[PDB]
């Protein structure tokens, strides 16, 4: 019902109409939760050419 | 003017990220040797376009655009394709083997290697920004490299860019064009590490699009090549409002203000129309009523999903073409009386409304016709938790039995994070919950 | 990654893997001599992942071929495709493994299997980057069998980041060489477990079946047996050679696939089956290929899939067909049979289309089945085992190479937990 | 071959649906969690509408509607009468109504009770019944939950011989079009000891349900009379037909409810597709006046009717989708 907010440009135009009113980790962390990934990594590899050693 | 940088990881987003800048360019009539003849200030200037294109001496628009992907199949067919002109080299980076669907391996073991590069020839772009206000964000769920680059790629950008803000253009799965049976697993993973560092995210169901392409444009068995020139048409009109002169949605900022009221709930509905066969030889062109109404029809979202069994907390609507005013207004009155539209308590029943007069620009030799008129809806309605509500339960079905668990342990992820994810979601399933019914 | 390192070991592994380097040779227009006489782009544009390119315009199969006795290489050699191989990959001994698992994997071959890693070493050096390697091989008898999984452990040890794929043929009684093949497959089952992501089980009791009941040919040779096996490798293999919709490779074969490491074991199946020379003349339509590729007739390994439930599967359909038809066809047996598919992993069917058809068929369709119902070969082995080493029979030729009882037992302990473990996923 | 679940134990009506279907031989039951079937027979509550739909090859149908919930609650009942255009507030056919929360309008319900007072006529009420207002407000206050209350019809229409009290029951089936299909069989529930107009706490004359009674089955068996009978004591008694004096006030109801949430439940255009039973129960007055007393989202039928209306819902609303190789429904048209 209400129109408002109304802005017109050669391009278009825009406008808000109301109907009814109303009632992060550091660097650091990224950096060691990578490393400690390629920890479980090389510790899983290692127990596998262990694994063929013997 | 203030600078956007277009992030595209993995298959589908640089696949959609080429759709978008074909489109892009011939919306400002840049050539693709990236030549723009009706720009008249060379080399330079603050114009609305040069929001997505820098300029060099010689009078080339370059995209604002990182194109990344683990494996190099598809960025090499950017490099030699039609479009290759208008990057250079240093936008463009590949790797030699990609993910395996597999977001442990795209996150932590692939994405380690690759990551600083990454963000080394991100800073290269932001350095010849003036005022860089943020990032768009192109990718799959599904994929290993679009679920684990990606997330790990957003938590950075949080640290490097503090200030800056974070949009994402991402594709759910669907069976009917999908690469891999541990999708759902990548969905949920990459949506929990990505949720913090998102601040407005639109999701494509790939479901959705197939279907429209099937019905409204009589294609059979739909290519990605069909989906991501009708994804590029919706992402177009999305992002119309920070390529061309007007008042609203002018940030990225003005995302977040004008949709995302809750932080945690950032993920509006994305609804369009019409979508036309170029090979429909008579065609009774639609009027702003028809067009306008079309928006809440289930078959013409990015997401099939029912609105009347949720609950609103913003609206946008963005069209393109013959519009005035006067004519969207009688257009909602009538609507307004014949559907249901429920909006939150603490919120105003309202739509904020943007035309351009431009009306949508087709591919030559395209599935789309040219349209008089065109809308996209923008929407965050809670009925978009349907989608996490199925995604969730194929998700549960897997885990419950830890199938393929162990490729994702075997990069070095501990299963924790499998039920860490899966906590995030059902605490969403439930943030949507409260505020919906 | 894209390239693929072959190897194939012993008399049977060297038969099929000549088929192999035959059929696939022709369908990506290469001759003997290597030079390239097709038409299509089609045919060159993932040829790097078999060939490696020559001097010249010539095509070099990445091939190793190995063997304890020099007969079998020697017939290769000479045989139809045999000047295309690299000479210095043809690695073979002299005093042979006389079926003996024992003289394969720990006296004979052990003599001779550092020379095959030099060759493979110098394979995997040319490569732009490897994605894994696969090895044809039986289980029966003792250089495939026994110094094949030497071999595979070796290459383990050596790239434990690469993929491990073999396509192993499984001894039956119906085509049988010596009683000791129930033994030599025990001992190689313990080492495929173990040590390899994917294995194509390819049942010469099957073979014998198809050939017998279903092609009509009343005493089938090797040659009838290997024209289902090469059928079904060039199938397998399709993805991987031809651009698709996918990029297929082994590795996303792996994470898909095999849901649990340890079960890895496919059911491979073929449609149309057809017996050599006799060509048949009508093309089969799309619900009559999906139709086949799903039933028992057509099964590689000779399991009855409804006595178990699948757990993934693959399937790659070749020639110019509706592939919304294969969509809807493929689509109508999985909601028509939902029984017999694991409800706990959700869209557990994959299908491609290749447009490339093979030789002599215009319609075809390869099957690449996870099922549980593969219990039934390893059970078959199992007890073929248990009804000799309860008497500890035909032992000493595997005692007097070094080995001991416990090495039996914890074989057949392992084959067991394997059946068992299968058991757990067709009730769950 | 077609494919279905059950997903209700505790549904008579879907067991005998479930059991027709199977002896049809094209019918397959599938596990409570397979996700691939064409029909499903779904729970009461919390059933996964979200769900439904996105199972490429396969036309998906349910037996409930999403958000017919609003008229098959009391409290939401009420609140849809009094908000809806299309009904209003001076909805002849519906009791005044009041919703009643515990820890809303009692202001608005208190108000109007005494203008019941001050007018000095009939004032009794029902949520249990009594004459004042105060004296079930603290039973509504002790069970915690929010109960609408509603005016209690005094003078009722009684059967004879007994002078009794009763309520109809009537099953209408929505198909997929959103047809609306009045069963031609209804059920009075019958009081078995005769109306008294001054002794509210005698629940066994003044609420009719079939536990209660189970005088029980004096007049007649179950304490069900059904149309035939009615009809004919309509007919002796009064001169009038159940058609006339009863049935068209009846289909007009049916029609004015289902047709008022018709935009926010209607499958026309979704991905999956609904049908529903429902049990609407209506009380008649001394002068025929026909009232909805409330409509039931998950009814069980009478015995004598089951294979009968279990045959028609595999008719008009399964097989309509699913097609295979008279009719019991009056089709109420709009
Ligand atoms: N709409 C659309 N979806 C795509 C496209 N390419 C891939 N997908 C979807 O993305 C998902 C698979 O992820 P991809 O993006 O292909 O994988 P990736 O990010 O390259 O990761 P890898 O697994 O390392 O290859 C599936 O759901 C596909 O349906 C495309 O061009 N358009
Ligand atoms: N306003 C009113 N006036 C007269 N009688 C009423 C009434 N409200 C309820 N009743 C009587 O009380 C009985 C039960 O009421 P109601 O229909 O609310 O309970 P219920 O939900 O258990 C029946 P159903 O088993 O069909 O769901 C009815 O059979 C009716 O006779
Ligand atoms: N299908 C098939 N099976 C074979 C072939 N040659 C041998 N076999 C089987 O392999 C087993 C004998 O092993 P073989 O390969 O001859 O011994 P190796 O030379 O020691 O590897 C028996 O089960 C045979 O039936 C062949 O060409 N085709
Ligand atoms: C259950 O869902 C799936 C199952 C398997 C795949 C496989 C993906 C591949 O990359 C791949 C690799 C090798 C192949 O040949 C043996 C194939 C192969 O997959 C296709 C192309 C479909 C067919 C064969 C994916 C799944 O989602
Ligand atoms: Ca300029
Ligand atoms: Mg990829
Ligand atoms: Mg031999």
């Amino acid at each position: 019902m209400e129109v408002i907010e109304l802005n017109k440009c050669t391009s278009g135009q825009s406008f808000e109409v109301i109907l009814k009113p109303p009632s992060d980790p550091s660097l650091e962390e990224i950096q060691k939760k990578l490393e400690a990934a390629e920890e479980r990594r090389k510790y899983q590899e290692a127990e596998l050419l262990k694994h063929l050693a013997e | 003017m203030r600078e956007c940088i277009s992030i595209h990881v993995g298959q589908a987003g640089v696949q959609i990220g080429n759709a978008c800048w074909e489109l892009y360019c011939l919306e400002h009539g840049i050539q693709p040797d990236g030549q723009m003849p009706s720009d008249k200030t060379i080399g330079g200037g603050d114009d609305s376009f040069n929001t997505f294109f820098s300029e060099t001496g010689a009078g080339k628009h370059v995209p604002r655009a990182v194109f990344v992907d683990l494996e190099p199949t598809v960025i090499d067919e950017v490099r030699t394709g039609t479009y290759r002109q208008l990057f250079h080299p240093e936008q463009l980076i590949t790797g030699k083997e990609d993910a395996a669907n597999n977001y442990a391996r795209g996150h932590y073991t692939i994405g380690k290697e690759i990551i600083d590069l990454v963000l080394d020839r991100i800073r290269k772009l932001a350095d010849q920004c003036t005022g860089l206000q943020g990032f768009l964000v192109f990718h799959s769920f599904g994929g290993g490299t679009g679920s684990g680059f990606t997330s790990l790629l957003m938590e950075r950008l949080s640290v490097d860019y503090g200030k800056k803000s974070k949009l994402e253009f991402s594709i759910y799965p669907a069976p009917q064009v999908s690469t891999a049976v541990v999708e759902p697993y990548n969905s949920i993973l990459t949506t929990h590490t990505t949720l913090e560092h998102s601040d407005c995210a639109f999701m494509v169901d790939n479901e959705a699009i197939y279907d429209i392409c099937r019905r409204n444009l009589d294609i059979e068995r739909p290519t990605y090549t069909n989906l991501n020139r009708l994804i590029s048409q919706i992402v177009s009109s999305i992002t119309a409002s920070l390529r061309f002169d007007g008042a609203l949605n002018v940030d990225l900022t003005e995302f977040q203000t004008n949709l995302v009221p809750y932080p945690r709930i950032h993920f509006p509905l994305a609804t369009y129309a019409p979508v036309i066969s170029a090979e429909k030889a008579y065609h009774e062109q639609l009027s702003v009523a028809e067009i306008t109404n079309a928006c809440f029809e289930p078959a013409n979202q990015m997401v099939k999903c029912d609105p009347r069994h949720g609950k609103y907390m913003a609206c946008c609507l963005l069209y393109r073409g013959d519009v005035v005013p006067k004519d969207v207004n009688a257009a909602i009155a009538t609507i307004k009386t014949k559907r249901s539209i429920q909006f939150v308590d603490w919120c105003p029943t309202g739509f904020k409304v943007g035309i351009n007069y431009q009306p949508p620009t087709v591919v030559p030799g395209g599935d789309l016709a040219k349209v008089q008129r065109a809308v996209c809806m923008l929407s965050n309605t809670t009925a978009i938790a349907e989608a996490w509500a199925r995604l969730d339960h194929k998700f549960d079905l897997m885990y419950a039995k830890r199938a393929f668990v162990h490729w994702y342990v075997g990069e070095g992820m501990e299963e924790g994070e499998f039920s860490e994810a899966r906590e995030d979601m059902a605490a969403l399933e439930k943030d949507y919950e409260e505020v919906g019914v | 990654m894209r390239e693929i390192v072959h190897i194939q070991a012993g008399q049977c592994g060297n038969q099929i893997g000549a088929k192999f380097w035959e059929v696939i040779s022709d369908e990506h227009g290469i001759d003997p001599t290597g030079s390239y006489h097709g038409d299509s782009d089609l045919q060159l544009e993932r040829i790097n992942v078999y060939y490696n390119e020559a001097t010249g315009n010539k095509y070099v199969p990445r091939a190793i071929l190995v063997d304890l006795e020099p007969g079998t290489m020697d017939s290769v050699r000479s045989g139809p495709f045999g000047q295309i191989f690299r000479p210095d990959n043809f690695v073979f001994g002299q005093s042979g493994a006389g079926n003996n698992w024992a003289k394969g994997h720990y006296t004979e071959g052990a003599e001779l299997v550092d020379s095959v890693l030099d060759v493979v070493r110098k394979e995997s050096e040319s490569c732009d980057c490897l994605q894994g390697f696969q090895l044809t091989h039986s289980l029966g008898g003792g250089t495939g069998s026994g110094m094949g999984t030497l071999l595979i452990s070796k290459i383990r040890e050596e790239y434990p980041d690469r993929i491990m794929n073999t396509f192993s043929v499984m001894p039956s009684p119906k085509v049988s060489d010596t009683v000791v093949e129930p033994y030599n497959a025990t001992l190689s089952v313990h080492q495929l477990v173990e040590n390899t992501d994917e294995t194509y089980c390819i049942d010469n009791e099957a073979l014998y079946d198809i050939c017998f009941r279903t092609l009509k040919l009343t005493t089938p040779t090797y040659g009838d047996l290997n024209h289902l096996v090469s059928a079904t490798m060039s199938g397998v293999t399709t993805c991987l050679r031809f651009p698709g919709q996918l990029n297929a490779d082994l590795r996303k074969l792996a994470v898909n696939m095999v849901p649990f490491p340890r079960l890895h074991f496919f059911m491979p199946g073929f449609a149309p089956l057809t017996s050599r020379g006799s060509q048949q003349y009508r093309a089969l339509t799309v619900p009559e290929l999906t139709q086949q590729m799903f039933d028992s007739k057509n099964m590689m390994a000779a399991c009855d899939p409804r006595h178990g439930r699948y757990l993934t599967v693959a399937a790659i359909f070749r020639g110019r067909m509706s592939m919304k038809e294969v969509d809807e066809q493929m689509l109508n047996v999985q909601n028509k049979n939902s029984s017999y598919f694991v409800e706990w992993i959700p869209n557990n069917v994959k299908t491609a289309v290749c447009d490339i058809p093979p030789r002599g068929l215009k319609m075809s369709a390869t099957f690449i089945g996870n099922s549980t119902a593969i219990q039934e070969l390893f059970k078959r082995i199992s007890e073929q085992f248990t009804a000799m080493f309860r008497r500890k029979a035909f032992l000493h030729w595997y005692t007097g190479e070094g080995m001991d009882e416990m090495e039996f037992t914890e074989a057949e302990s392992n084959m067991n937990d394997l059946v068992s473990e299968y058991q757990q996923y067709q009730d769950a | 071959m077609y494919t279905f679940v059950v997903r209700d134990e505790n549904s008579s009506v879907y067991a005998e649906v479930s059991r027709l279907l199977l002896a049809t031989g094209q019918w397959k039951r599938l596990r409570k969690d397979n996700p691939r079937f064409n029909l499903m027979l779904g729970e009461r509550n919390r059933l996964p509408f979200g769900r439904l739909g996105h199972e490429p090859g396969l036309v998906q149908l349910v037996n409930y509607y999403r958000g017919a919930d609003k008229l098959c609650r009391k409290a939401s009942l009420v609140k849809l009468i009094k908000t809806s255009p299309e009904l209003s507030e001076s909805c002849t056919w519906f009791p005044e109504s009041y919703v009643i929360y515990p820890t809303d309008e009692r202001e608005v319900f208190l108000a109007a009770y005494n203008r019941r007072r001050e007018g000095r006529e009939g004032n009794v009420w029902i949520a249990l019944i009594s004459s004042e207002a105060s004296e079930l407000l603290d039973f509504i206050d002790e069970q915690g939950q929010v109960h609408v209350i509603q005016k209690y019809l005094e003078k009722p229409l009684l059967l004879e011989p007994g002078h009794r009290k009763f309520d109809i029951r009537s099953w209408v089936l929505v198909d997929h079009l959103y047809n609306i299909y009045l069963y031609r069989e209804g059920v009075l529930r019958t009081s078995s000891e005769p109306y008294n107009s001054a002794n509210f706490q005698d629940k066994t004359c003044h609420l009719t349900n079939h536990c209660i009674q189970k005088n029980y089955g004096r007049y007649e068996e179950g304490n069900e009379m059904f149309f035939e009978e009615f009809n004919q004591y309509l007919m002796d008694a009064l001169n009038t037909t159940l058609e006339n004096s009863i049935l068209l006030q009846i289909k007009h109801i049916i029609r004015s409810c289902l047709m008022c949430i018709e935009p926010a439940i209607s499958t026309k255009h979704l991905h999956y597709q609904s049908f529903q039973l429902f049990g609407f129960d209506f009380m008649v007055d001394e002068e025929l006046k026909v009232w909805l007393i409330e409509v039931n989202g998950a009814p069980a039928c009478a015995q004598k009717l089951y294979a009968e209306l279990c045959q028609g819902i595999v008719d008009v609303a399964i097989s309509s989708v699913f097609p295979l190789a008279t009719s019991i429904f009056i089709k109420l048209h709009h």
